[PDB]
DNA sequence: TTAGAGAATTGGAGAGTGTGTTTTTTTTTTTTT
DNA sequence: CACACACTCTCCAATTCTCTAA
């Protein structure tokens, strides 16, 4: 894969498809990467270095970005990560965990992903205003939590005891959308009371919350 | 290089994405065709049948079944997964085969017959050598059929066979040669016996249901027995004035049907069955509770007949099992003649009964056996 | 079953062309300057004829099947006996 | 695909609205050259670079901002020529099988795509500089160099005009710029138009008439020739009035719909009972008829108020025409008007000399003659149209082009009946040759009209010729005997009957006026002997089959329907043969219908020959049965 | 042909009783004509319903009552054609929205909420309530 | 030139499979009692 | 559980295509 000079030029595709295919994910990943491992503060210390260390430190998982510092260093990144936020968030998850692995090469004990949380993003909005134009953006907003619920167990890729025989129904991604249904054992053609395998599929903590305009910000009555 | 089976193509986005496929497969036939190689996929739906690249691109195959049960091939590619669900072994080796080299690339009508067909009459249609070979199953009805044909006998996969209002007088021992038969119906006939011979045939392991009803039998053979396969009976409108003793073999037995016959008294093995529905309306059984018992003398011949029932080809081995006598009483065994007769409930083996007669009429008279306490209760009832 | 067909021997010579015979021996035409009204009379006795004969089809595609039945054997030899005597 | 993705980045970028080309760009293109001449049957690398949208990011810029880079704007008109080949090419037909079909679909998306992107004047007006300062060279200086940079043009332009219209963005409304009328718009402006023009005049640069004629033809793809002439300065103003009286009287009919239907279904809601016996009405039974559907249908009963209609078997079904007419934008049609006038004026003799030579000598495509065709049709209706002079013709009006259409025409009416795999194309074709032909016959009697007593000469020359020569007459009872709604539109039916009609209007009036009694080794005629030929069942079963679409036929068309059944029934006594009860329900239409004063010829044929049926049903009731079936000379009998 | 249609399993001509009412609209006069009074009220008010009074139509004719009593589901669309018959058959380019409504009523209740009966479906009944 | 006998394709009857269902009381809390 | 709806598949035979004689 040669790199790519101008990811700029979207050539007439849309942010998603033209991030989404192999040339551009790549210079993403290395730009991410290089950011990373280049980016200085004010004073010429080297914040990341600093960031990961302490991350590692306290065996955290997750790295924050600040969105001024991504879009002051690296402009392009900055300009398709609200556009395609799902895609570009998983490209700097994987660049994160090459760079943490590069600093600390025995994490993979503490770790298996990098979760990268952005922060000060300028795209602010008010929960009243949001609209269809902001679908599939990275949004950000301000309110009060009023639920939540406990922590929950998810399935992330599941995995399928056939109903018959001893085969097990391979990796399937939980969407968020709907409940993954098996379909058919590809060994037998089987169909029927499927069920998980709760030591081989892969659980991820869930905890949905409501948010509500803050008390103050609310208008009176 | 064709191969003829059945198809269920799935797109894959269909399982992630929440939504079930169909289950099951459809007729179907697979060509391998070629400047460069496709797969034409043609069903009922379409004799122009779907192309499918494979130049370059089977993702996997799966062939833990290839023995073609319960089998496939689920051969996964981007996007679809194609199965394949039941076809014959050595071809769907050779097709795989042919798909693999295929796809290394470097190198190189679904005509059917039903199972079921019918004749209401021969004047009609006659039966003629027409036939399909592999027929599963037939109606004659009607028909001036004094005994059965090779037409009919020749057939090699019939499941049902059906003469019902023919006039058969009599049936022979090679339609037991049927080797999936697991219907047989005579309704309606002239019959005077079923065939003896034809007990211990192929009929012996597969018959589920057996119709005789409305023919002239006086008597099952003894060997009848051997049907043990049987869940349906039907025997009503004949002129049975038994059952055969050994009945109580028919373990699969669930349905009986035996109205307006001449049954004086039920078997005493019929306590063995649990069947679902049985009917026995007007067969006039005896009333009287009288004690006509035969007695012993206890001989050797007589207490070893009954005690080595409970141990056990040879005749007089299989005479003495037919003449077991219930394993010489269910109590205080002493040989296998002590017979008589006493009044049984019918919900004791039926859970669905037709009352046999009027006033209550849910009991009939049932052949016994009286060592000591039995004898004392039949004194009792006498 | 019997699914019935409109075919050239199941009805339209059986109760068919022989009652189409006798529909209009009753008619009640007027003549020159009413061929509107005329003509709404005969479209509903033909309408209710076909009808009665094969309930199956709307107007017009019994008399688009059956203009194709016109030329098989039975139809035309009826057509020409009801032309000559019975 | 990543290999692609490569070679399409090493092309270059644009920056706001420069290009700025990479020094690899001759190898890159070439790369992709060699990637589409090694494609896969289902054009794969067709639809990568279709979706990756390098025609419209780097080639057009390249072409419109690198042109004086002479080997890299080879290579690219090359590249361009080869992407914009059209689907039909790229997979040989319109495939059978849900795969094929669905990759011609992604090639014809991508090809709309290029069409929508090719609107721009820069691109043309480069292409019209570049073939204007070859074609300054003389033909002699030329080399295979330059030859085949004029193919490759002419071959582009050709492709991006073929391209058909999406089936999703074809719903505009009339009166506004289409993708094909801003293609149009960009040629006009470009001035590529006038070089046509010069191409086609020019008899240096002959060599080219094919293909300039392929250019104007799919130029004038949608328009009309009379429609197209009669467009002028004050137009606007006729439109928008025309535009307002048409909504009214559209809305003035829906309206009486709607009052009809209002009072078919009563003032009651539905589930008002009700039930009544009809005595006098048998049931399908013997038992009197139960009517459940109110008392307001029984003032109109029909036994089919409450049947579900037929499903026509696929065979059946009735062919369809293939599109409807939108009246392109104002501009583009002002633009056509003066570009066929100049045309006409300028170039239609000489190109159409040249189009008969190169079939002459058969250096022309199979079907080439379609597009010979298709230019007489158009451009002798627009010179008729409009100030009328045959000179502007006069290479077309000599007997052999009769002659060569008659051929044509009845080649592709055999192959029609036996190629039955592609029927409708040949059809489309035999329409295309038929309108051909009626424009002839048209031009001939425009001929008499004009007050040139040279042109009226000539015009008895060709005619008399014309109606000497047997297969000219027997042509049209070939056709008619012969047609099939389940293969042919009504388009083709109505361009059918209006050409007889015309037809026998001149042969009748030819005869009238003077003898001239030998015709076809000669033998007598006369006009009665051969309308006779007319009055077979079959040709009359088709003409009342266009009659069955009165109300949106043309009011020409209807005259022309009835004018021929009014010479059959009326001057040849055959109203036996149209005593039918398929024609008769369609005379219950006309007279039910509520605008039958608009119809006053239709309806009154109609009664004239209703009042003579139920004369005859008076005097014998056998006539009822008569009614239902076609005939042959029960004609006679039944008289 | 509306001269062929009765009711069904009634023996009511339905020609019959249009011809029964028309003449009642067209002869009934006193309460103290009077119908077609009601008829050029609608022409100018443009209201398309009609009251009548079924005492009015029971002091006219008693059978026509009990058919209107017995069989309303056929008996009013029946009036309904009368009424628009008669009236159109007057007043020939006046416009309205709808054919008009005949709405026969009872001055008072002739049953109780509590006596209605399965012998009185599909029977024209009038009865008081809030 | 019409139409009728034999072969192939399409319409739809029906056999088989899978899915969904049948005012009341005790306790708290804020405001009003 | 079990009795109605909802949906798919298969087979059967009725219609239309092709080739021949009246
Ligand atoms: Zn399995």
């Amino acid at each position: 894969i040669e790199s790519i000079e101008n990811l700029e030029d979207l050539k007439g595709h849309s942010v998603r498809e033209w991030v989404s295919m192999a040339g551009p994910r790549l210079e993403i990943h290395h730009r991410f990467k290089n950011f990373l491992r280049t980016h200085v503060d004010s004073h010429g210390h080297n914040v990341f270095k600093e960031r990961i260390s302490d991350m590692c430190k306290e065996n955290r998982e997750s790295l924050v970005v600040n969105y001024e510092d991504l879009a002051a260093r690296e402009h392009v990144l900055a300009y398709f990560l609200p556009e395609a936020p799902a895609e570009l968030l998983q490209i700097f998850d994987e660049a994160a965990l090459e760079v943490v692995l590069a600093m600390y090469p025995k994490y993979d004990r503490i770790t298996n992903h990098i979760h990268v949380r952005i922060s000060h993003l300028p795209l602010v909005e008010e929960l009243r205003s949001l609209r269809q134009l902001h679908l599939n953006q990275l949004i950000r907003t301000s309110g009060v939590v009023t639920s939540c619920t406990g922590v929950l167990p998810q399935l992330s890729m599941v995995k399928y005891n056939c109903n018959k025989c001893n085969f097990v129904l391979g990796p399937f991604c939980q969407s968020q959308n709907q409940e993954v249904k098996p379909g058919s054992c590809p060994e037998c053609q089987s169909a029927g009371p499927f069920e998980v395998n709760m030591e081989e599929t892969i659980y991820q903590n869930y905890q949905r919350i409501r948010i509500q305009e803050s008390p103050g910000k609310v208008a009176a009555g | 290089m064709k191969l003829h089976c059945e198809v269920e193509v799935i797109s894959r986005h269909l399982p992630a994405l929440g939504l079930r496929n169909r289950g099951k497969g459809v007729r179907a036939v697979l060509s391998l065709c070629q400047v460069r190689a496709f797969l034409l996929i043609s069903t009922l739906k379409d004799k122009r049948g779907t192309r499918y690249e494979l130049r370059e691109n089977i993702e996997q195959f799966f062939t833990k079944f290839v023995d073609e049960g319960k089998a496939t091939v689920r051969l996964k590619e981007p996007p679809v997964d194609i199965c394949l669900s039941k076809a014959i072994s050595s071809s769907l080796k050779g097709f795989l085969s042919a798909m693999r080299l295929a796809h290394r690339g470097c190198n190189v009508e679904f005509e059917n017959f039903k199972t079921k067909m019918v004749i209401t009459s021969k004047k009609d249609y006659p039966l003629s050598k027409n036939f399909p070979y592999s027929l599963e199953h037939l109606q004659t009805s009607y028909c001036g059929l004094v005994r059965v044909d090779m037409r009919m006998l020749c057939l090699k996969s019939l499941r049902k066979l059906d003469l019902s209002h023919n006039h058969i007088k009599k049936l022979p021992a090679t339609i037991g040669d049927l080797i999936h038969l697991q219907e047989l119906n005579l309704n309606d006939n002239h019959l005077e016996s079923f065939s003896v011979a034809l007990c211990h045939s192929t009929l012996q392991k597969s018959l589920r249901s057996l119709d005789l009803s409305k023919n002239k039998i006086k008597a099952l053979p003894v060997q009848f027995c051997q049907l043990q396969e049987l869940k349906n009976l039907k025997l009503d409108d004949n002129e049975l004035i038994q059952f055969p003793c050994k009945i109580g073999q028919l373990i699969n037995l669930r349905f009986l049907s035996a109205a307006r016959n001449k049954l004086p008294f039920l078997p005493s093995e019929f306590r063995n069955l649990s069947l679902e529905y049985l009917d026995l309306f007007g067969n006039t059984f005896e009333q009287p509770k009288v004690l006509p018992v035969i007695k012993l003398q206890a001989p050797l011949t007589l207490l070893e007949s009954s005690a080595r029932t409970i141990l056990h080809i040879p005749f007089h081995l299989c005479q003495d099992l037919d003449t077991a006598k219930i394993c010489v009483c269910g109590r205080f065994c002493l040989n296998s003649f002590i017979q008589g007769t006493t009044t049984m409930n019918l919900h004791s083996v039926a859970h669905t009964v037709v009352l046999v007669d009027n006033l209550g009429g849910t009991e009939a008279p049932i052949i016994s056996y009286f060592c000591s306490l039995g004898c004392y209760v039949n004194s009792s009832d006498m | 079953r019997n699914i019935p067909k409109l075919d050239a021997q199941r009805l339209i010579s059986e109760r068919g062309l022989p009652a189409l015979r006798h529909v209009f021996d009753k008619a009640k035409f007027k003549g020159k300057g009413h061929e509107a009204e005329d003509l709404k009379m005969l479209i509903r006795h033909m309408e209710h004829w076909a009808h009665r004969l094969f309930p199956k089809l709307q107007f017009e595609d019994f008399i688009d099947r059956v203009e194709y039945l016109g030329s098989k054997k039975e139809v035309q030899t009826c057509l020409k006996r009801i032309r000559l005597d019975l | 695909n990543c290999e692609l993705l490569a070679t399409c980045s090493a092309l270059g970028y644009l920056e706001g609205d420069t290009y700025h080309k990479e020094p690899d760009c001759l190898e890159s293109v070439k790369d992709l050259i060699r990637y589409l001449r090694h494609e896969d049957e289902t054009r794969d690398v067709r639809q990568q670079l279709g979706a990756a949208q390098i025609l419209q990011s780097d080639l057009l810029p390249i072409l419109t901002q690198h042109h004086q880079d002479k080997p890299l704007f080879d290579a690219v008109i090359r590249l361009m020529v080869n992407l914009t080949q059209p689907a039909l090419l790229c997979f040989g037909n319109l495939p059978k099988e849900p795969s094929f079909r669905h990759h011609f679909l992604q090639v014809l998306t991508y090809l709309q795509a290029y069409k929508e992107a090719f609107a721009s004047e820069k691109a043309f007006g480069v292409l019209s500089e570049t073939l204007y300062e070859l074609l300054q060279l003389g033909w002699e200086e030329r080399q295979e160099e330059d030859n085949l940079l004029i193919e490759r043009i002419l071959l582009l332009v050709r492709n991006i005009l073929h391209v058909p219209a999406d089936l999703d963005q074809e719903k505009k409304i009339d009166d506004d710029a289409s993708a094909h009328d801003q293609l149009l718009w960009a040629i006009h402006l470009s001035g590529l138009d006038d070089l046509l023009l010069f191409l086609a005049s020019s008899s240096a640069e002959e060599q080219w008439s094919l293909h300039v004629l392929e250019i104007v033809s799919l130029m004038f793809r949608d328009q009309n020739p009379e429609q197209l002439a009669g467009v002028g300065q004050g137009r606007l103003a006729q439109e928008r009035s025309a535009d307002f009286a048409e909504l009214e009287v559209l809305r003035q009919r829906e309206m009486a719909e709607k009052k009809t239907r209002a009072l078919q279904r009563g003032n009651r809601h539905s589930r008002f009972g009700g039930s009544y016996i009809v005595q006098g009405l048998k049931s399908i039974g013997e038992r009197d008829l139960i009517f459940h559907k109110g008392l307001h249908n029984l003032r109109n009963y029909s036994s089919d108020l409450g049947k579900q209609p037929k499903k026509v078997p696929k065979r059946r079904q009735a062919a369809r025409e293939l599109s409807i007419q939108r009246r392109s934008a104002l501009n583009v049609r002002l633009f056509l008007r003066d570009f066929c006038s100049e045309f006409l004026e300028n170039c239609y003799n000489r190109l159409m000399g040249s189009v008969k030579d190169h079939l002459l000598r058969e250096k022309a495509q199979q079907h080439d003659e379609t597009y010979y065709m298709w230019a007489l049709a158009f451009f002798m209706a627009f010179n008729r149209a409009a100030s009328f002079r045959p000179g502007l013709v006069s290479e077309t009006l000599s007997v052999r082009t009769f002659h060569f259409i008659e051929q044509n025409l009845t080649n592709y009416y055999e192959m029609m009946l036996t190629d039955r795999k592609e029927a409708a194309s040949w059809a489309r074709r035999m329409h295309l040759a038929l309108k051909a032909y009626q424009e002839l016959l048209a031009t001939v009697n425009e001929m008499d009209i004009s007050p040139d007593e040279a042109v009226r000469e000539s015009s008895r020359i060709i005619k008399n010729n014309i109606f000497y020569v047997m297969e000219y007459r027997e042509l049209f009872l070939a056709l008619f005997r012969k047609f099939d709604e389940r293969c042919q539109p009504r388009s083709f039916l109505r361009d059918l009957v209006e050409t007889t009609h015309l037809f026998l209007k001149m042969l009748e009036r030819f005869c009238r006026s003077r003898g001239n009694l030998v015709v076809q080794s000669e033998k007598e005629f006369n006009f009665l002997d051969y309308l006779k030929r007319f009055a077979c069942s079959t040709v009359v079963r088709a003409y009342v089959l266009l009659l069955r679409s009165y109300q949106q036929n043309s009011a020409h068309t209807n005259h022309c329907i009835v004018k021929m059944l009014h010479r059959l029934a009326h001057d040849l006594k055959m109203e036996a043969l149209l005593f039918q009860l398929s024609v008769f329900c369609l005379f219950n239409r006309l007279l039910s219908d509520p605008a039958a004063g608009a119809y006053k010829e239709l309806v009154t044929f109609a009664k004239y020959i209703l009042g003579k049926f139920f004369a005859l049903a008076a005097v014998n009731q056998k006539a009822f049965v008569e009614l239902l079936f076609w005939k042959n000379t029960a004609v006679v009998r039944e008289m | 042909l509306g001269q062929k249609l009765v009711i069904w399993g009634t023996d009511v001509n339905v020609a019959a009783c249009k011809e029964n009412f028309q003449r009642f609209l067209q002869r009934f006069i006193d309460p103290l004509p009077l119908y077609m009074q009601r008829l050029g009220e609608i022409n100018v008010i443009g209201e398309p319903f009609l009251n009548v009074n079924c005492e009015h139509i029971k002091s006219f004719d008693k059978n026509l009552y009990r058919q209107l009593i017995s069989y309303p589901q056929e008996v009013i669309p029946t009036f309904d054609m009368a009424v628009n018959e008669i009236f159109f058959d007057r007043y020939p380019d006046s416009i309205l929205e709808h054919q008009i409504q005949v709405r026969p009523f009872n001055a008072l209740k002739t049953k109780n909420m509590r006596n209605l009966n399965p012998e009185d479906i599909d029977q024209l009944i009038t009865i008081s309530g809030m």
